[PDB]
Parts: C-alpha cells; structure tokens; sequence
C-alpha cells in the first residue's frame, strides 16, 4: 500500500521503482487584467519522474500549448500526467519497466491507475513522506531547460551527478532531498551555500558543485542549519 | 389468485411473502399463503426464531408452475418444490383454504407497491442470476456471494450479477482515459445497455433484483451491485431522458420500503450523496431527493 517510514528501504532494494511528482506540471504566473480583473498566465512546467535507487530522472517537459483550449486545467494536468508516464512506461524494455510507481501526491492515484490497466503487475502507490520534489525548479539546470522549451520534450538527468561512485543510493537520497528542503525552504541562502565557492564548481555534464567527501559533510551541515535557522524564524523559536 | 401451500411448520419461523412478514409457532396450524397476486414474480423469505444466522427464501413466478413448501429435517430448512400433479396440488390446496389454514396475501385499494418494486424484475432473469436451471424457482439468501465478489467461492452457490467495475478495461476506451472515467456514458449506454442488457428494462431489473436481495436478506453483495447500478448512471452526463425519470421512481419507492431502522447499514452515505449532490446527475432525481432528504438527513 502506502511508502512511509516503517518500510524506508524498499526504495533502495533491487525492484525497480519510480517516483512521480506532478506538482510543477501547471504553472501560472496570476496578474491583473486592463480592466481590474485577474487572469493568469502559464508558463512551461515539468514532469518530476525519478528512480531513486540509480538517480535517473525522466524529465517530461509540459509546454504550455498543451493547455491551450482546455479546461479545468489543475485536473487535466493530473490526467496529462499519467498519460506521460504510461506513455514512458510503454516506451521502456519490459526489464526496464518499474514494478512500483509512487505518486507523491493522493490525487495522483487515480489518472494514474486509470492510464496503466494494461500493467496490472505495477502497483501504484502513494506515501506519507513528504517530499520536497516541487523545489526540483530551484536546480538551475533542470529550470533552464524547462523555461528554455518551445516544444514538448524528454530531458533524461542523473539527479545524484556522480556520487554513486562513492556512497550508497540511501545515502544519496537522503542528500538529495535534504539539498532540495533547504532549497524549498530558502531558495536564495541555499544556493548561496552551494555556490559560495568559486573554486568548486559544477562541471557540465553535472547539476550540483564538484564537493569532496569532506566539503559534502560541510554543505550538509549548513543545509541543516539553514533549515533549523527558518525554522526558527518562521515560528519565532 | 395463485396459492403456495406448505406441508407443515415443525419449527418457529418468521415467514415474509413481498414486503410482508408474520410469525409461525413451532407446529402451529399453518399450510401456506393464498390469494397471492398473478402477474408479478413474488419472494417468500424465512427467518428461523431459534437462529436468526442464514436469511433464505425463493423467487418464484405461481404462472410457470405449482409450488410448495416443505419442512427438510435434514437440511433443516423450508424447502420450495413444484408438485407436476396438477389435481393433486388443486385437491391439496382446495382442503386446505375449506379449512381455512392459509394466511391472506393482502389485497390493498391504495397501495402499488410492490409493482413499484419489481416492474422490471423477470422471472426469466432472475434465474440466469441465480443458475439452478432444474427448478423454476430461485434460491437466495444472506450469505452467497457474487461473481465479483469472487473474483476479489463455490461457484454454483453464486450470484451472477453483471460486473460493473469503473476502474477495468471494460470501462475505459484506449485514449479517452480522462473522459470514460470522470463522465461514464460510454461504459452506460455502449457497454453495458447496448452491448450486455440490451435495453434499459434488463438493467432496472438486475437493479431493482439486487436492492430486493440486500433488503430481504441482508444480502452485501447485493447491496455492493445495486449502488454500482446507480453510480454507473448518475455518474453518466449523458443519459436518456425516459431513463433518468424512471429511475427516479424507482429509487423513490426503494427508499420508500426500507425499514427506517436498516438505512444505517443498507445506505451507502457516499454513493448516495455523490449521486443527489455531486454528480452530472444531481438536479435528475427529484422524488428521490425529496423522499431522502427528509426520511434520511442524517445520512446526507
Ligand atoms: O401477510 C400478512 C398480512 N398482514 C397485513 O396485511 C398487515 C400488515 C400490513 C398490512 C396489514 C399481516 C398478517 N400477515
């Protein structure tokens, strides 16, 4: 049934998983109108697609002609969404194909179970992690080749650069979604930690800086303070 | 107006015929039901005093046969049979109404219904639901199962109501995935009225078969078919307009019937206010609104 804390590991086991995140599918920038009233503007969203476990991440570009016309565009983008990732699905060797999909948000379940009837051996399931995947926007790289997009396309990343070579995907993970916290939590002072440096940098076929083992262990900890630091200011602590 | 004799009554039981029940002492005097309406399929249930576990009882049709019921010792239960010798059964039943030892279907100026009912319930369908194809009447009670709920397990002790399951491939087209599952009229008007009912009346039937079943014998899987029958239609945006009118009747005379004390557990509080409130066809049922809205507000 539901991912949470009791059963953490399974994300790193040797069955193929997916996480899916939809919560930057349908953007909008809302402003006022000549007239006084409130419209909003789309802008190009993204498909959040990660296998945590090797760190690929199928990157689903959302151009915002895929909106133009339609209605009620908060619940087409959830039915937009599973018809992506069952169309990625299909395109994948059978011995590629995830045997879990785990949708981060509730609402998700149903498009996505509804578009994958052909798979009845993939189970769909939601969690009570929260995760911070929506901060995905805030890696300059994945930002620019959304915002970059004039057409729909499929960017593929590995959101761990090389740090498998080095550590465990538990242990990457936990990086992961600590960095991507800060980054949601502070986007400005995060990056700010991450780029305070210029002698470590972030080579080109990479989204995050060159670090040591011993300057990761540095970042870490900043992050951590960072997120304790608005933490206290936000409840005033 | 046709007759079910009975043999006898050696044990205790509460006996229903239609939307009636009485009470029969342990071998009191009692040999059966007379005046009983020709033209509608009918049900005589039992509910043992001494177990009230195991509702049962038999859909019959009194135009396709001659039949009674007899005490099984064995089996410990009221069994239905057709007797073939037709003067035995008329000198039979003949004694016993001189005797005057049968118990009045009452016959009532101002009420239809059970009509109301089982409009479209066939005799001819029940018993493709219920496969025994040796007797003429149905056996049905409390604990059977039904093919869908097999399939989530004697399969001759089964009810074979039509699947309905709004998240199969039967539901959904290839490419109208958003469409077929947020605003079901295809999987209503192609699948299941043009292509497995054939018209409307099969699919009231098998509804208002499936209510009767979960009120007279507390029947779940029952219960489970009749709200998948009426989801699949108020889910529906587009549905003729004969039928929405019909089904409102239909549902108003359910809700009329049920025991006020069984709503709790006969009720499904979602379906029920998706159907009156959320769904495409929230301002359709009007008498089923009104009669709900004011016998069951609590639920809603
Ligand atoms: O089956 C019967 C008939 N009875 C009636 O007609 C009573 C119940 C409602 C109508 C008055 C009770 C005796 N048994």
């Amino acid at each position: 049934g539901a991912m949470n804390s009791s059963n953490y590991a399974e994300l790193f086991n040797n069955d193929i998983k997916l996480f899916v995140d939809d919560t930057n599918v349908y953007r909008v920038t809302v402003h006022k109108t000549f007239e006084g009233n409130v419209a909003t503007k789309a802008i190009n969203g993204c498909i959040f697609t990660l296998n945590p476990k090797t760190g690929h991440l199928f990157l689903k570009i959302i151009h915002t002609s895929v909106w133009a016309g339609q209605k009620r565009l908060s619940q087409l983008a959830k039915w937009k969404t599973a018809e992506e990732v069952s169309a990625l699905v299909r395109s994948l060797p059978k011995e590629e194909q995830p045997k879990q999909i785990i949708v981060t948000r509730k609402a998700m379940l149903d498009p996505l179970e509804v578009h994958m009837l052909d798979f009845p051996n993939i189970a769909i399931r939601p969690t009570e992690l929260r995760l911070p995947f929506s901060a995905a926007m805030s890696i300059d790289k994945l930002s620019d080749v959304v915002m970059k997009a004039t057409e729909p396309q499929m960017v593929l990343f590995n959101i761990y650069d090389d740090w498998l070579d080095r550590i465990s995907s538990y242990t990457a993970f936990s990086r992961l979604t600590l960095l991507l916290r800060a980054l949601k939590t502070n986007e400005e002072s995060a990056k700010m930690i991450l780029l305070s440096d210029p002698t470590i940098t972030i080579k080109s076929y990479h989204l995050w800086p060159s670090f040591t083992d011993e300057q990761w262990i540095t970042i870490e900890s900043q992050m951590r303070d960072l997120i304790l630091t608005e933490y206290g200011r936000k409840y005033n602590v | 107006m046709n007759t079910v004799p009975f043999t006898s009554a050696p044990i205790e039981v509460t006996i229903g015929i239609d939307q009636y029940s009485f009470n029969v002492k342990e071998n009191q005097p009692f040999h059966g039901i007379k005046d009983i309406p020709i033209g509608h399929v009918h049900v005589i249930h039992f509910q043992h005093a001494d177990n009230s576990s195991m509702r049962y009882g038999y859909w019959f049709d009194c135009r396709m046969g001659n039949f009674y019921i007899q005490y099984d010792p064995k089996d410990g239960l009221y069994k239905m049979m057709e007797e073939r010798d037709g003067a035995k059964f008329e000198n039979i039943v003949h004694n016993f109404k001189e005797r005057q030892m049968m118990v009045s279907y009452p016959k009532i100026d101002e009420d239809d219904t059970w009509y109301n009912l089982t409009e479209f319930v066939q005799m001819d369908k029940i018993r493709k639901i219920v496969r025994k194809d040796e007797n003429q009447f149905s056996y049905v009670d409390s604990s059977m199962t039904t093919v869908q709920e097999n399939e989530l397990s004697d399969p001759a002790h089964s009810l074979n109501y039509t699947v309905i399951n709004f998240k199969s491939r039967e539901a959904i087209r290839p490419g109208h995935e958003m469409e077929d599952f947020l605003d079901k009229s295809y999987y209503l008007n192609t699948v299941m009225l043009q292509g497995i009912f054939k018209n409307s009346s099969n699919y009231f039937g098998e509804l208002q078969f499936a209510f009767l079943n979960a009120m007279f014998f507390g029947n779940y899987g029952s219960s489970l078919q009749w709200h998948a029958m009426i989801e699949l239609i108020c889910s529906s945006a587009t549905v003729p307009k004969h039928m929405l009118d019909k089904l409102d009747e239909i549902l108003y005379y359910q809700i009329k019937t049920l025991p006020e004390q069984y709503s709790d557990i006969l009720l499904n509080e979602r379906v029920w206010n998706i159907c009156l409130y959320s769904s495409f066809q929230k301002n359709s049922l009007h008498n089923t609104e009104k009669i709900m809205e004011n016998k069951y507000p609590e639920l809603l």
